[PDB]
């Protein structure tokens, strides 16, 4: 499952530490990314984010984003509905039921730009159609939501997905092997309910 | 020659050397003509430590002051 | 006579990867300073200005053998990381082979 | 509890352990150094050594 | 207190504070068979 | 322990006539006097002793000597 | 004699030049608050150096030993030869807010003593800035070791 | 007629300014993932680059729907479109295309009218939907109770209240219970966020007394060590105590709209509106401070792993992070903060 071990070019060898070795990799180039803010006096910098070890610490660490975003519950056409200054967007199955509603977003926030490049639409319109888990908005999903709505197989390739393209953008090369590695450590427990 | 004229920002009533990070070892934009902006040591004392002007004398109440040419008209 | 064929372990700190400490054969040579290969710089991320390393010296038969095979620095060209590799014509080789 | 000590309060470790009374099998990396033991990983493991 | 104006430690503030087992065992001791100095780039050098 | 200013100006002597008289550009501190309970100067110094140091007893004599001693000596 | 000085240089200033005494005059019809007169400033200053910069890396004959290190990848960016030979461009102040008046002389020529004054800023607040720069990168690593 | 003329020509216009708004933002997002990959600059300089470009980013996002609210017509016939952003044009002397409602310049368009005529012609007001206009006009009780309900809680004592303290019989009057109410009314807190204001003026009026008056006599001149540590011996006997709590809980107590509204009337709205009023206290987050202690626990040892002076082999003695933040800031660095 590991693959051939990096540093010889051939299968990986029975007892090698890859933990540590994951652990190294992805640690030693961390002086590289971009930082949050360390002026004491100003203004808090979470707003103003930027996308390095901070993201990092927030995907590790499967906190809640502060810019979260939701995610498609059950695949179907989207409504989208305009009020104010919010906007409500509702998917009705189109192989089921009821019809799932999202009402707290607002205007303030781009909508999720279909990336097809044919298409080139961009902003996901009226009458559209999206897949379970797929994204509504502009930003960060909520790796619990993720678990919820898939299995436990879907919420680690998106952590490591967001994981590696964090740390893609600023050129710093890292395979995904160690990143998975890293994750795998999350998923190794299960909470019981009851005896 | 640069010891005897040095300018420390610590000890007794002053700042600690784990303290004051990014904050107080700024170079403000006062520190022309009364402290050298550039020399200052590397170690843990960057900032704290620099050195007097080389046209500077501390005023009788103890405030650096620097000379300037008059101009009129 | 007795320092041939003796691997010693050269070190760097810090150490933020496992390349950072590498064995290498000794030579004696006359002087106060430990000559280097200019390869190995990037690996022990290291400029010669200044820069000290550490030396090490492997004993038992067992800690000499993990010395001479697995921690050889001819043996780890690659980078653990991204098997991109590390060892590799650096500055003024590139301005020559160029 | 021996590795946990590593980085937690010590004392409450320690104190949930001993009124547990449950024991650490020494595999891991954190633990073996404590004791000397060589390291459970490479040259380390039982089908080598 | 005693003598001063420290607290006297005990067993337990032992191997519990920054000194102490279960720490400082992972900050790193010294070692026989060792030595330190600058280097020089040597061009004459094998790879090993 | 925040106290109102008025409080402050009334130990050292002064009354509500000559602070409305001569504080009348800020409307702050027209809404701190008219906030403010303490009648008399003499209030003033034995409400300051007692929120200074309430074990004590309260008396005049010593409210306005400890504000005496506090600053002005 | 070899770290040339491109002759279009003169010209970029000075049209970005009087496009930032357009923006002051706008700022003066009160079209223009402080922080959007600032930042137009950075974003004409910004695009004057990218100028300069391309200027630069169209002047320089390919067999100039300056040009010739940073294109053989042995060492150095086109972003320090413009440094050395363009202009310096904006530099920020302690605050970390760029200062909307760039300067204009290169290392060659030889900066003013303001210039040289303002650059002093950025060149501390990295000093001190590389140090703490570890913490976090020891910290994470350490997580993910243990 | 020329109604759907005239919305045609207001919707290109809209559209003119979303290429510029458009062509901005993508210079914009090119310039930030150039800054994040091949900077080649100080680190200082390139994330000062890259904080630019993030943040004037977003300010384009954020006025991608909705970009303006109308065109304003001077004595001049000057066209002074009003908008969420300055958008000028380079190529004529960086003319206004859209100004800033903040602007000065735009200061007319809420202070101005008929009867206060400062230069202003004709003012239109814009009604859109989505990236395109879509019309546009010209022109030439129980709630405060519950609150009141609220405050009635914050009451005061009847009869002293005897503290009964272990050594000094402690006694809490009237006077107290009104001053500690004034400060925790005065922060404006919710009545269970209020507590903490609440219990701490209470607690050290009480504990000044009791150290005074336990001492008096034969503690008045020696402030060298018993002037401070008494206060805090008796406060965390003070804080113990079960009479103190009891009495703290008779004025101004832990109340839930349940609770509460069901004894305002017998002495689904309301309730949920009412939980914003009662809030929460976090009463004694003991867990919460063990993270934290251990989270600090943790970042002196991160600290304590990396390289010390007594041993440096670099070419020069630089700083390092030793010296810059301590433990606390460290472990406070990476909080929750949401
Ligand atoms: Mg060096």
């Amino acid at each position: 499952c590991y693959g051939r071990s990096m540093a010889t070019g051939k299968l990986v060898d029975i007892g090698e530490a890859v933990g540590i070795v994951a652990a190294q990799s992805i640690g030693e180039p961390g002086t590289q990314l971009t930082m949050r803010t360390f002026h004491q006096g100003g203004v808090t910098g979470g707003a103003d984010i930027v996308g390095g070890l901070p993201r990092v610490q927030e995907l590790f660490e499967a906190r809640v984003p502060r810019n979260k975003a939701p995610i498609a519950d059950v695949a179907g056409r989207v409504r989208l509905e305009e009020s104010d200054k919010f906007f409500k967007i509702t998917i009705v199955p189109d192989d089921g039921g009821e019809e799932v509603v999202y009402d707290k977003l607002s205007k303030r926030q781009r909508l999720r730009v279909i990336t097809h490049e044919d298409g080139t639409e961009g902003v996901l319109s009226d009458g559209d159609h999206v897949e379970v888990g797929d994204q509504l908005m502009e930003g960060a999903a909520d790796p619990h939501e993720v678990l919820r709505v898939q299995g436990p197989r879907e919420v680690q390739i998106h952590l490591v997905k967001e994981v590696q393209e964090v740390y893609r953008a600023q050129g710093v090369s890292i395979h995904d092997k160690h990143i998975e590695v890293i994750v795998r450590q999350m998923l190794r427990r299960v909470t019981i309910i009851d005896s | 020659l640069t010891h005897k004229r040095r300018l420390s920002a610590l000890g007794p009533g002053g700042l600690s050397r784990e303290r004051a990070g990014l904050e107080v070892r700024d170079v403000h934009p006062s520190h022309y003509g009364r402290m050298c902006p550039i020399e200052t040591p590397e170690g843990p004392n960057i900032g704290l430590i620099g050195s007097l002007s080389v046209y500077a004398r501390v005023n009788p109440f103890g405030f650096i002051e620097t000379p300037y040419r008059k101009v009129e008209n | 006579e007795v320092i041939a064929e003796h691997p010693v372990l050269l070190n760097r700190a810090p150490t933020l990867h496992r390349l950072g400490i590498q064995a290498f054969e000794p030579q004696l040579v006359e002087g106060k300073a430990i000559q280097l290969h200019p390869l190995v710089c990037e690996a022990f991320n290291a400029d010669f200005d200044g820069d000290q390393m550490a030396v090490h010296l492997p004993l038992s038969a067992e800690a000499q053998a993990e010395a001479r095979i697995l921690m050889l620095s001819s043996n780890n060209i690659l980078s653990p990381a991204s098997g991109k590799p590390l060892a590799m014509p650096r500055l003024d080789m590139v301005t020559g082979l160029y | 509890w021996l590795s946990a000590a590593s980085f937690q309060e010590t004392t409450r470790v320690l104190t949930d352990a001993a009124i547990n009374c449950r024991s650490d099998k020494l595999n891991g990396l954190k633990e073996n150094v404590i004791i000397g033991k060589l390291i459970p990983a490479g040259t380390g493991i039982s089908r080598y050594r | 207190t005693g003598p001063g104006n420290r607290p006297l430690k005990s067993l337990s503030d032992l191997l519990k504070g920054k000194q102490g087992r279960f720490r400082q065992n992972l900050l790193g001791k010294r070692v026989d068979y060792s030595g330190r100095s600058v280097i020089v780039v040597g061009p004459q050098l094998k790879l090993h | 322990r925040r106290q109102p200013v008025t409080v402050l100006l009334k130990a050292l002597g002064w009354t509500n006539e000559q602070i409305v008289e001569r504080f009348g550009f800020s409307e702050i501190m027209m809404g701190t006097l008219e906030k403010d309970t303490t009648s008399g100067t003499d209030e003033a110094l034995l409400d300051i002793y007692r929120k200074l140091r309430p074990g004590e007893p309260p008396t005049k004599e010593s409210a306005q000597t400890l504000l005496e001693n506090l600053f002005f000596k | 004699a070899d770290v040339l000085v491109p002759p279009q240089k003169q010209e970029i200033l000075e049209r970005h030049e009087a496009e930032a005494d357009a923006i002051e005059r706008k700022y003066q019809r009160g079209a223009l608050n402080h922080t959007e007169r600032n930042e137009s400033l950075v974003k004409i200053w910004q695009d004057a150096t990218e100028e300069v910069g391309k200027a630069l890396e169209e002047f320089y004959p390919a067999d100039n030993p300056i040009i010739t290190i940073v294109k053989s990848g042995a060492t150095g960016n086109l972003t320090q030869t413009r440094t050395l030979a363009g202009m310096k461009g904006l530099v920020t102040n302690p605050k970390g807010e760029f200062i909307p008046r760039p300067i204009k002389s290169s290392f060659r020529e030889g900066l003013t003593v303001l210039e040289y004054f303002i650059n002093t800023h950025g060149a501390r607040k990295g000093l001190a800035d590389t140090a703490l720069r570890t913490a976090d990168s020891g910290y994470l690593t350490r997580r993910l070791v243990d | 007629r020329d109604y759907e003329d005239e919305l045609q020509s207001e919707r290109d216009y809209v559209a003119g300014l979303y290429a510029r708004l458009d062509a901005e933002r993508a210079q914009s997002q090119r310039r930030y993932a150039a800054a994040l990959r091949e900077h080649g600059g100080t680190a200082v300089e390139r994330d000062a680059e890259v904080r630019a470009l993030a943040k004037d980013i977003a300010r384009l996002n954020v006025a991608d729907n909705g970009l303006c609210f109308g065109r304003l017509d001077t004595l001049d016939d000057a066209r002074l479109y009003i908008g969420r952003l300055g958008i000028f044009d380079r190529d004529n002397d960086f003319e206004p295309l859209l100004l800033d409602w903040r602007a000065p310049m735009a200061r007319p368009f809420y202070v101005a009218t008929a009867a206060n005529p400062e230069n202003m012609r004709r003012r239109r007001q814009f009604h859109t939907l989505g990236r395109k206009v879509v019309d546009f006009t010209d022109e030439i009780k129980i709630l405060d109770v519950l609150k009141a309900a609220v405050a009635d809680r914050q009451e005061l004592p009847s009869e002293p209240i005897p503290i009964d303290l272990s050594d000094v019989t402690m006694r809490i009057d009237a006077e107290t219970a009104k001053w500690a109410r004034d400060e925790a009314r005065k922060t404006g807190l919710p009545h269970n966020e209020a507590r903490a204001e609440f219990v701490d003026v209470v607690t050290y009026v009480v504990t000044e007394r009791a150290v005074a008056r336990i001492g008096r006599g034969w503690l008045t001149r020696d402030d060298k060590h018993a002037w401070e540590k008494m206060r805090a011996d008796v406060v965390g006997e003070l804080e113990d105590h079960e009479q103190f709590n009891a009495a703290l809980d008779a004025l101004w107590p832990i109340l839930t709209p349940e609770d509460v509204l069901a004894q305002l009337y017998t002495s689904v709205p309301l309730l949920d509106e009412l939980v914003d009023l009662l809030g929460r206290n976090k009463a004694a987050d003991e867990a919460a401070e063990r993270e934290r202690r251990e989270e600090e626990a943790y970042a002196a040892g991160v600290l304590d792993l990396m390289v010390d002076r007594e041993d440096l082999m670099d070419d020069e003695d630089h700083l390092l992070a030793q010296d810059l933040i301590d433990a606390e800031e460290l472990a406070d660095r990476f909080k929750e903060q949401d």
